[PDB]
């Protein structure tokens, strides 16, 4: 191996691209059974957050720092920086990393880094005696030891290219996609790789071919190097100069792209000729490269430099996602919730089995959607017409009522509509609008247990529940009738075929209660409660009609106060009775 | 990135470099849709960038006669951010053969050129000739050849220009359409039309694309086009590229090749290729054409299985995995 | 909703038309950047000239 080893600990400077690199590096760390290479992330937009990175099936939380100084302070361990930032920020981040005394190697994936910036960074890395790889480098891969970047692809590829143990071949490419092809060629025709380095495709790489060839020459494990170059520059010429200059231990296998000298100094024929003359194994096409690797590998077996020691390893496999195991029925997942009313999993929601848009097209209304979601049955025209009227008649009853006033208070406190309406909806309960369910229950119980005994029902209620749910009003009375209840009752009794025993009973108790106190009228809660109980709607659903209806009013009041640009309400002093304790001195503790 | 005469002159002007009065709409050259008109001893000046900075080449023998007069050329190496002083440049001029008043003048010009190079992210600037009108001592840069590093554009808000075409001729409709697609996307899509050619390339990555083209030429074949797609491009862009390749005249084989991708999803990109093959086949474009597939990369099983299904739709498609050497599908195609 | 407004009314919906064009650009960036129900209702109601406060 040459630059990355089991002692390499990285800091990734970049965002989502950096996190994807880290996730790939974690897969390698799982395969070769080593601790996580990524120690930290440096990304000011996400500073303070933690990234969840899986090392196999184990979740690792990696911290995101604002800058490099706190990252290295918290992780002195770090000796490598990977730059995953865009062109406008990459060079400054690379400068910061090179100037950090802990960092020895800086690699850049970034494309479009100005030549002037790459030249300045190469000069700085030389002054400081540090290694700079890239820009435009997919990474560095040391088989069985370390992966820096996305180099090596999917987990199945790491296994196919035998990247879990050291081979005898080094890989040097300009091209990212071709380092992965070279790694495969070495596994397929040789014994795998030691290290693979993508130097980058930029005019001025941080480290050239000779710099890496010098390092490979000093690595005892590397017996040959597969170098993949192309037309442009003299990086391959300088490598041929390096090979010719002295007797080298490593064999050089080279393929040069750009022999398109039939279609429109740094020529691919001039590079192939320099290398061939220097003693390198140069094939005529990229296809011949597999044959050159087999040639060198067979020489190495014969010359006793490679041992035929079979791959004695039971390799770890990537854990499946819970959904995969579930599909196969190989795991039991007890659901968190059960829903029976709607399915959103298709192209559109299905309410009680019916497609939402199909209901619109076929002429159904809001009242029909209420019945589907609350009763799981499409209402009948009669039912639908009653639901419609209950909602319309209950929609609003001015601003003085708790629910509406709650919304107005929140609207004036500068609260957004959903939150302001939630405060008003909190007021719906035993005293305001939320006696629909209990009115239904107690009047049905009266019909069953006290059919011809209203004083018995009333005595039982006084002793056991208190005031009768559905009876009484603060402003409406016998002298000031509630036309809302008169309207609903006359609709049910004169415009429908519905037999209403609860409503009939409730209307009789109203005659008795209003004889006691004129305000003890059957109210909207009691009226809706009885009508719905007589329609045989589920008992739980009864308060829904008020809650839903009064939401129309509550949103109305919120919109109104906003259109008025209402200021914060602070209740007037003269309206408060401060029946407070006399003022007193606090005793010493 | 080679830039036009006008733009180059504008930057010269900016860094105070003697330039003839010009107008872009007396001499008349073309930038055909644009024409330049500028007012009309000779010297040679050029600053060519290198790994260590740049090199300033100077000659007293300017104009056409510079080819034989290459011994007359005095060159100095400007180390990165270690720019020479005016006197050094005057001495440099003096070494060339420049005397007294002009040497300083030449030296001063050089510094401006050096400032222009440093500050404009240039790769190279070539002035031949840099003329002198001795009567009044007025200098003018007659022929301005400037290459700038276009990746650096974000640092330059004054760069109201686009770079000149790689191939001598400007781009066709398909071409410009593919360049538009590339600019909008995070990935990369490149398309170049080769006049004629029986073998059409739809290859992944610049490095692998070049090796596939070399393989075709080496095997006696003719390339119908040059097409590269890399950096996990969006399926639609890949579909756009596939569609363009299928529209090509007199193509016998399609080479859907590439190396083993490190991050490009082969299932996503192959769905874009498949969609574009289906789109092209329904329009009657892929009649008789054989498709050759060889690919590796994340989700290669799924993408390769999806592409081999295209056999039941009547496509003459041969799909191979990594075991098939990369450019060896070109042989199988040449033999057919 | 879009099909209902386009095929069953003769309404001119400039906000919805614009939103549908940006959806072509955004879904080209990431496939999940579709015009959702919020955007659809928002645009339809703005085009009907309903008070801005009422939209949510
Ligand atoms: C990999 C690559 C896409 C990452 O670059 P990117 O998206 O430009 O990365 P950034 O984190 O710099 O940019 C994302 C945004 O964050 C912003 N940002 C980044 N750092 C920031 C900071 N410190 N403060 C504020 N904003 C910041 C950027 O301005 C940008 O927003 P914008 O698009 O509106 O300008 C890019 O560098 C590239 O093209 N690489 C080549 C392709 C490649 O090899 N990819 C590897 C895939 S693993
Ligand atoms: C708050 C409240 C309970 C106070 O009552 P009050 O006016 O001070 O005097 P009472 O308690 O005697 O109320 C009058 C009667 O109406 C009854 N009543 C009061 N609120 C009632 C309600 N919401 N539902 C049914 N009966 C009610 C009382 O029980 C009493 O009847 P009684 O003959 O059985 O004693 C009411 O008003």
């Amino acid at each position: 191996s040459i630059l990355a080893n089991k002692d390499t600990r990285a800091v990734i400077i970049g965002g989502v691209a950096g996190v994807n690199a880290a996730k790939r590096m974690a897969q390698f760390d799982f395969l070769v059974n080593r601790p996580l290479t990524v120690q930290a992330f440096v990304y000011p937009p996400e500073a303070g957050q933690q990234k969840e990175i899986f090392r196999g099936g184990e979740l690792k939380n990696v911290t995101v720092y604002d800058s490099l100084a706190p990252a290295l302070e918290e992780h002195p361990d770090i000796n490598t920086a990977l730059i995953y930032l865009g062109a406008s920020r990459a060079a400054q981040a690379a400068k910061e990393a090179l100037e950090s005394p802990n960092i020895q190697l800086v690699s850049m994936i970034t494309e479009g880094v100005p030549e002037k910036d790459a030249k300045r960074l190469k000069k700085l890395a030389q002054k400081l005696g540090k290694m700079l790889n890239g820009p435009s480098s997919i990474g560095i891969m040391s088989a069985g030891e370390c992966r820096l970047g996305v180099i090596g692809g999917e987990f199945k590829n790491l296994k196919l290219c035998n990247l879990y143990r050291q081979g005898s071949f080094g890989v040097l490419t300009k091209s990212g996609g071709l380092s992965n092809e070279a790694m495969w060629l070495c596994a397929q025709n040789g014994d795998g790789i030691t290290s693979a380095v993508a130097i980058g495709g930029d005019a001025y790489p941080g480290t050239d071919f000779v710099t890496y060839l010098e390092m490979f020459e000093k690595d005892p494990a590397t017996k040959a190097v597969v170098m993949i170059g192309e037309v442009g520059g003299n990086l391959e010429e300088e490598a041929a100069e390096w090979l010719a200059a002295e007797p080298r231990r490593i064999k050089l296998i080279a393929a040069i792209g750009g022999t398109c000298q039939e279609v429109l100094a740094g020529s691919a024929r001039s590079k192939m000729n320099a290398l061939r003359d220097a003693g390198a194994y140069v094939p005529d096409t990229f296809g011949g490269l597999s044959k050159e690797i087999k040639k060198v590998y067979e020489e190495l077996i014969a010359a006793g430099e490679i041992s035929t020691e079979i791959d004695e390893a039971v390799l770890p496999e990537l854990p499946p996602r819970v959904q995969e195991v579930m599909k196969q029925g190989e795991v039991i997942v007890e659901p968190l919730i059960r829903t029976t009313i709607s399915d959103d999993r298709g192209e559109e929601p299905r309410y009680a089995g019916y497609a939402a848009s199909e209901l619109c097209s076929k002429g159904y209304g809001i009242e029909d959607v209420i019945g589907l979601l609350w009763n799981k049955k499409l209402p009948t025209r009669e039912e639908s017409e009653i639901i419609k009227r209950i909602v319309m008649i209950s929609a609003d009853h001015g601003p003085a009522v708790s629910g509406a006033f709650g919304s107005i208070l929140a609207a004036c406190a500068g609260i957004d509509m959903p939150q302001a309406v939630s405060a008003g909806m909190t007021m719906i309960g035993p005293r305001f609008g939320g006696a629909v369910t209990n009115a239904g229950k107690y009047f049905k119980m009266a019909v069953e247990d006290y059919p011809n005994d209203i004083p018995g029902f009333l005595s039982w209620m006084k002793k056991n529940v208190g005031p009768v749910p559905g009876i009484g009003h603060r402003v409406k009375s016998v002298k000031n009738p509630d036309q809302r209840v008169k309207y609903l009752v006359s609709y049910i009794k004169n415009e429908t075929s519905l037999h209403t025993p609860c409503l009939d009973y409730a209307l009789e108790v109203e005659k008795v209660t209003t004889a006691k106190k004129g305000n003890l009228i059957l109210n909207v809660d009691g009226t809706i409660g009885c009508i719905l109980m007589d329609l045989d709607f589920p008992v739980h659903s009864l308060n829904g009609f008020f809650v839903l209806a009064r939401t129309i009013g509550m949103i109305g009041h919120w919109i109104d106060q906003n259109n008025q640009n209402s200021r914060l309400i602070r209740l007037y002093d003269y309206l408060i009775n401060y029946a407070v304790k006399p003022e007193q001195e606090v005793p010493e503790k | 990135a080679k830039i036009l005469e006008g733009p180059a002159m504008k930057l010269f002007n900016k860094w105070g470099i003697p330039v003839p009065n010009y107008v872009v709409i007396l001499v008349v050259k073309a930038h055909i849709g644009q024409v330049i008109i500028a007012e009309m001893a000779e010297f040679y000046v050029s600053i060519i960038g290198n790994k260590d900075g740049a090199e300033l080449l100077i000659s007293k023998h300017g104009g056409v006669d510079i080819e034989d007069n290459w011994d007359s050329v005095r060159r100095i190496q400007i180390e990165l951010d270690e720019n020479p002083t005016i006197e050094q440049l005057t001495e440099l001029a003096k070494d060339a053969g420049f005397e007294g008043e002009i040497a300083e003048r030449v030296g001063k010009i050089c510094s401006r050129l050096i400032l222009c190079f440093d500050n404009e992210d240039a790769q190279s600037i070539e002035i031949n000739p840099l003329v002198i009108r001795k009567s009044d001592m007025r200098f003018a840069a007659l022929d301005a050849v400037m290459n700038v590093d276009y990746d650096a554009r974000f640092r330059h808000a004054d760069w109201d220009f686009k770079p000149v075409s790689e191939i001598g001729r400007p781009f066709t409709e398909a071409e410009q359409q593919i360049m538009e697609i590339d600019s909008r996307i995070k990935g990369s899509v490149k398309f170049v039309e080769v006049p004629g050619g029986e073998i059409a390339l739809l290859t992944a990555g610049g490095g692998a694309s070049v090796f596939y083209a070399d393989a075709v030429v080496a095997r006696g074949g003719t390339i119908a086009n040059y097409a590269e797609y890399s950096g996990d491009p969006a399926d639609w862009a890949v579909e756009a590229l596939t569609e363009t390749i299928c529209r090509l005249p007199n193509i016998k084989h399609i080479i859907v090749g590439g190396a083993i991708a490190n991050f490009t999803d082969v299932k996503a990109t192959f769905s874009g290729i498949i969609n574009g093959f289906r789109e092209s086949k329904s329009k009657g474009y892929l009649e008789g054409v054989k498709i050759w597939v060889r690919r590796g990369g994340p989700n290669e099983a799924q993408g390769l299985a999806a592409i081999k299904q295209l056999q039941e739709e009547g496509f003459d498609i041969h799909v191979y995995d990594r075991s098939m050497p990369m450019t060896d599908i070109v042989d199988l195609a040449m033999k057919s």
